[PDB]
Formats: C-alpha cells, sequence, structure tokens
RNA sequence: GGAUGUGUCGUCGCAUAGACAGCCAGGAGGUUGGCUUAGAAGCAGCCACCCUUCAAAGAGUGCGUAAUAGCUCACUGGUC
RNA sequence: UCCCAAAAUGUAACGGAGGCGCCCAAAGGUCACCUCAAGACGGUUGGAAAUCGUCUGUAGAGCGCAAAGGUAGAAGGUGG
C-alpha cells in the first residue's frame, strides 16, 4: 500500500513530521483500485471495512485523506 | 457536614481527627469545630465555589461558603478552615479554575499549552448560582498563543475581576 | 546557581517552612521534609537529570535559588580571620518547602522525574499534587 | 550472586524472599539473584 | 537506602448477575504501521497508535537476532 | 559608624563591612524667602542623561566627607 500510494501523491520517502511536514493528499476513487487488488489480503467484513480499514495506513504515512461524509 | 461544638479549647478534638473551622457574614460569627474526616472528604469536591449543609448540633442548617484553608506544612493535613456564610443575592467576590479541553493546535503540532493561571477570579459570583469550574477552548492556539480574561466565554452575568488582556493560557513552544 | 552580585557571608540557623507554596507554576512538585542546605550543585544534579528524563517540555520549575555564601579551610592554620568567601553556595531548604515541580507530563512520567531528582538531595522528601489555594 | 545494600525487582519474575533473616531475590534470570546479604 | 516481618488506622480498586492466583485452549487480518537507517518487521531512536472482524485479540509488556524468527503479556471461554 | 549585641544599657574574637588625624569666613549668628529625585508628553546646537516648558511627585533628593539616626511647617536651597 505504502509503495502504491507513494506512486500515486507521487510521493518520495515518508515522513519523520507527520504531524509538522506531512506529504500530500488523495481521492477515495484511488482507494478504490486499491482495495480491488489487496482484496486477498483484506479480511475484510464488506469494502468500507477496508474502505477505512486503510485510512489510518494513509493517516499514518502523512497522507491527508478527501471528503467522505456529510454536507 | 454536622459540626457540634464551637469553643476556644480543642484539646476535645486535637486528638480525636476533627478540622476546626469558623464560619460568619457581618451578623453572627458562630465559634466552630467541624470533624476532620468529613471536611476532609468533603472539601476535595466543592472547593471554593461550594455551599453546603451547615446543621450545628442542634439542628440549626446554615448556608457558607469555602473562604479560606491553612493547613500544616511538612504535613499536607489541613488544620484551621474559614466559612463565610453563603448570602441570598451577593456573597463578595469568588476563586473559581480556568479549565482547558479538546486537543490544542499546538500540542500535536509541536510544543505543549500551558494554563498561565490555574484558577481564575472574577468580579461578583452571584449567590445560588456560582460556577463549581470553568472549561476553555484551547484548541486554536498555535505556537504562541495566549489567551486571556478578555476571551474565555462568562456564564450570563459573571464579570471577570481579573485585568482582561491577562493571560490565562498560552501555549509554550517546545524544548 | 550563583548569585550575580551582594554583600559577601553570612551565619547559620532554622525553622520550620515559611514561604514555599504548593502548587503553582504546574500540576505536579516536588516537596523537601527536612531542614538541610541546599548545594547549588546539588540542584543542577538535579534540574539536569530531570531534563534528560523529559524529551521535551520543560516544565520544570526549579523554585529554590542559592541566596547563601559559604566558606572553607584555606588549607589548615586558624591563625587569620574570615576565610574562603568562594567554597560554595546553598539554598537553605525547611520543611514542606517546594524546590519542584514539573508541569504537562503524566503522573509517573512524573513520579520518576522527581524520584531520580530525590536521589542526589541531602534530605528526604515526597511529591505533591493539587488542592493548593491560599493566595494568588 | 550480587550483594547488594538496596535490593529490588529487576524484571517479571523476581521473587523477592525472604529466607534465614536474610532479604533475598530469586529470578528466572540468575544475574538477577540478588541478596543483601 | 531496601524489603509479601508483624501490630493499628486511611485510599482507591476491582469484581457470585461467579473475578485473583493456578489450569486447557486462543491470539488476530492491514502492517516488516510511516519515519531512520548497511538493515531494525509490537521491543536501538523520530511520529502516531487508526481501520476491520469479533467472544476476543493493544500498531503493543520483556526476553531473543545482524533484522528474522521463536518464546509469553494485556483482551477472550470453560473448571472451581 | 553599621552588624554581631540575644528589642534598656553594656558585652569578646587575628568575627563581618566602612570612614577620621579634616574642612568652612563663612559650610557660621541672625533676619527674609524658595523647595527636591525622578518619569511622562512637547520642544533648538541638542538627541542617552543634560537646558526650557507642562502634569504626576512624602521626598523615591539634598545635607562638605564613613555610616546610622534625623530632617520639607527644613537640619534642604538663596540674599541682607
Amino acid at each position: 500500500m505504502s509503495y502504491l500510494i507513494r506512486k500515486a501523491a507521487g510521493i518520495g520517502k515518508g515522513s519523520s513530521t507527520p504531524n509538522k511536514a506531512k506529504v500530500g493528499k488523495l481521492n477515495w476513487d484511488q482507494v478504490l483500485e486499491i482495495a480491488k487488488t489487496k482484496m486477498p489480503d483484506l479480511n475484510a467484513g464488506s469494502v468500507e471495512a477496508a474502505a477505512n480499514t486503510v485510512a489510518g495506513t494513509a493517516r499514518s504515512m502523512g497522507v491527508t485523506v478527501e471528503g467522505g461524509p456529510n454536507a | 457536614m454536622e459540626l457540634t461544638a464551637k469553643p476556644r479549647t480543642p484539646k476535645q478534638k486535637l486528638d480525636e481527627s476533627m478540622i476546626a473551622a469558623v464560619a460568619y457574614n457581618k451578623e453572627n460569627n458562630v465559634s466552630f469545630a467541624l470533624d476532620r474526616k468529613a471536611f476532609d472528604r468533603a472539601f476535595r469536591q466543592q472547593s471554593t465555589t461550594g455551599l453546603f449543609d451547615i446543621t450545628v448540633e442542634g439542628g440549626e442548617t446554615f448556608p457558607a461558603l469555602v473562604k479560606a484553608v491553612q493547613m500544616d506544612k511538612r504535613k499536607r493535613a489541613p488544620i484551621h478552615v474559614d466559612f463565610y456564610m453563603v448570602t441570598y443575592g451577593e456573597p463578595v467576590e469568588v476563586s473559581v479554575p480556568v479549565h482547558t479541553t479538546g486537543r490544542s493546535q499546538g500540542e500535536v503540532q509541536g510544543g505543549l499549552v500551558d494554563i498561565v493561571v490555574h484558577n481564575l477570579q472574577i468580579v461578583a459570583p452571584g449567590p445560588r448560582r456560582i460556577p463549581q469550574e470553568l472549561v476553555v477552548d484551547v484548541t486554536k492556539m498555535n505556537i504562541g498563543d495566549h489567551i486571556t480574561a478578555g476571551d474565555i466565554k462568562l456564564p450570563e452575568g459573571c464579570t471577570l475581576a481579573a485585568d482582561p488582556e491577562l493571560t490565562v493560557v498560552s501555549v509554550l513552544p517546545p524544548r | 546557581k550563583r548569585t550575580k552580585f551582594r554583600k559577601q557571608f553570612r551565619g547559620r540557623m532554622t525553622g520550620d517552612a515559611k514561604g514555599g507554596d504548593y502548587v503553582a507554576f504546574g500540576d505536579y512538585g516536588l516537596i523537601a521534609m527536612e531542614p538541610a542546605w541546599i548545594k547549588s550543585n546539588q540542584i543542577e544534579a538535579c534540574r539536569i537529570v530531570m531534563s534528560r528524563h523529559f524529551r521535551r517540555g520543560g516544565k520544570i520549575y526549579i523554585r529554590i535559588f542559592p541566596d547563601k555564601p559559604v566558606t572553607k579551610k584555606p588549607a589548615e592554620t586558624r591563625m587569620g580571620k574570615g576565610k574562603g568567601a568562594v567554597e560554595y553556595w546553598v539554598s537553605v531548604v525547611k520543611p514542606g518547602r517546594v524546590m519542584f515541580e514539573v508541569a504537562g507530563v503524566t503522573e509517573e512520567q512524573a513520579k520518576e522525574a522527581f524520584r531520580l531528582a530525590g536521589h542526589k538531595l541531602p534530605i528526604q522528601t515526597k511529591m505533591v499534587k493539587r488542592e493548593v489555594y491560599d493566595e494568588a | 550472586m550480587k550483594v547488594r545494600s538496596s535490593v529490588k525487582k529487576m524484571c517479571d519474575n523476581c521473587k523477592v524472599v525472604r529466607r534465614h533473616g536474610r532479604v533475598l531475590v530469586i529470578c528466572s534470570n540468575v544475574k538477577h539473584k540478588q541478596r543483601q546479604g
């Protein structure tokens, strides 16, 4: 995931100041193809499972996540 | 708090777990002597912004407020207490503690927010409805955000005795 | 540590605390429970150790400054007068006093920042917490 | 064996015993084998 | 300064709607979490410590390697 | 002359600090009168203070030298 993510945002390494200097952001659309491959490794109950499971992964790599609910 | 005695002589208590306070207003400054343990468990909560039941031996419930407590040094233990009877529409002035809530935007950032002034005093509390606390926003606060009296939302009425531009909390930088 | 300028000498006497508050400048504080002389190098030995433990925050308050000059033996003799204005500076502490008090960091992450500091003190202390509301 | 004056636990095993007049330390690990005396 | 050596007062506490210690079994999937490194994968050091399932299983106790790995813990059920 | 000296006085040490062996025809007698340090605002070589001005002002100044007490209704500052 981290690799595909790097490629997608274009990110370059990872980050040690993911609280100060982070790195980027992407859209759920991407998150789709991701799960559509990691699936044989996504013991997910139905989507969301893996739709949000992957959040944290992206959420501790320094990756700001788009949209979601409401408004 | 069933305090019963109230004499100048405390031999009958000093040995027996019993604090020793005094109450008043401008009318009755009844001599006193309440129980150690009780007060001990008591004042913890209601602190000085909490009027409680004062039925002195004989039964005469009275309304007062924790004014000033002077405890022993060496031994964290309290020795004397002043209860300033409540009022009805105006007591005097009260000591109300400052509090924070929700993570600040300075914490995760790279530094820590500091509370320059723990308990805060405002002019005129309002007997019957006197803030037994004071939660305050901090989040916004970044790398050098100082909050003051001119900020903290007050509880409908209550006026700030503390000078405005006086910093109550700031988010101190790192290291 | 060492004062900036002054008179130069002194004397010696004791009696229980007098101006050692309790809570102030922090939530957690360390209190001294015995009459002693706190060497300025005995404070550094405390602060410095405390720092280490705290990877940041500096919310350590040392509120026991060395307001006192002690002297010493120029080697032996006794036929001369006042001696060694410069042996060292100490800060008379008395019981109930508050030398230390951290801030921000967890209980445990404090019950240790002190413990240690205790280990280099000539006197016994004990950690205190809150309910400190006299004057402000 | 370790004869220290300030004996105390060193890991979730140290079973500070008190045999004949002495305060001891018995832990799975030996370098933990303490003893005031 | 150290310590299940005793005596007496105080505080949490957590609890037959069946805990603690002991026992059989389990132990999560992302993930060798991102970062850093010659690499370090729950355990040299920055950042966080979220998602999913569930009765459960915390990006994490300590031991261990050059990292692996392996060994147990916190969370889960029966037997008393 | 301060501190030590333990609130009367006094009280030691090769205890802690510091001055004197003068000075003033006037820095005296007496009689009149004025009143300080300093900050702030605003002003010329000025520009840091200092001169002028206007508010504040127990005097936080002054008193020939060391300190202490004392002192502005003057022992403070001028003139006959």
